């Protein structure tokens, strides 16, 4: 997962 | 004190700064952009819910972190900027554009966020301002509700108009707030999410999702  | 009061003096002289150009520049958008560019190159778009503090400029760097902990003018800050996911277009918009942003309960950033898991807010500040380089927008918000970084509400782009049906209606189902915008394939939608600092113990997020409406 990306940085959210 | 030195941090707060000078972060907070330098968003309202920013704050400032763009209102005078949006009044300069009545039927355009393109210079107040250009102008805003002189500071930041990175400086894409601008955010604003009247009546509450989102009133900031949206920062755009080559990965979801270059903003994380700096602000407009490049200088370090806790809370970082609003800033805008790396794979995001602003020309030709993708059917998602992510937004992310802080939410330290002082009332800044994506404090706001949080204020739309109720329906009394919701139906009081309905539609938020959106401009860039391109157009001036709004974002007539459908969908507002708490999840983990497990679910996936990330989806920039999709394979084809089933794959996007599916991630409108389940952005509906989960939604904690009722909603008449009608939202379609046909359209493109903008997700406002908190974001928390690198290797934060909290993975709980709050997601709120508009449909884009040119407004220019």
């Amino acid at each position: 997962n990306p940085q959210t | 004190s030195m941090e707060d009061k000078q972060e907070r003096a330098n968003y309202e002289k920013l704050q400032q700064k763009f209102q005078m150009l949006m009044s300069k520049h009545q039927e355009h958008v393109r210079p107040q952009f250009e102008s805003l560019e002189k500071i930041n190159k990175d400086i894409v778009g601008w955010i604003k819910l009247s009546g509450t503090s989102l009133n900031y400029p949206v920062l755009q760097g080559k990965t979801n972190h270059d903003y994380l902990n700096l602000d407009f003018e490049r200088e370090h800050r806790r809370k970082g900027s609003i800033f805008m996911d790396f794979r995001n277009e602003l020309k030709n918009l993708n059917h998602n554009t992510i937004l992310y942003g802080h939410h330290v309960g002082d009332n800044t950033m994506f404090d706001v966020l949080e204020d739309y898991l109720k329906q009394s807010f919701y139906e009081k500040h309905k539609i938020i301002e959106f401009d860039n380089k391109y157009g001036k927008y709004q974002l007539q918000v459908f969908s507002a509700y708490k999840t983990t970084t497990k679910d996936n509400y990330i989806r920039t782009d999709f394979e084809n108009d089933q794959d996007y049906q599916q991630f409108l209606d389940e952005t509906k189902r989960k939604s904690v707030i009722n909603s008449d915008v009608n939202v379609t394939v046909k359209d493109r939608i903008m997700t406002l999410s908190t974001c928390e600092d690198a290797y934060s113990e909290t993975t709980k997020r709050i997601v709120v999702v508009a449909k884009i409406i040119k407004v220019s």
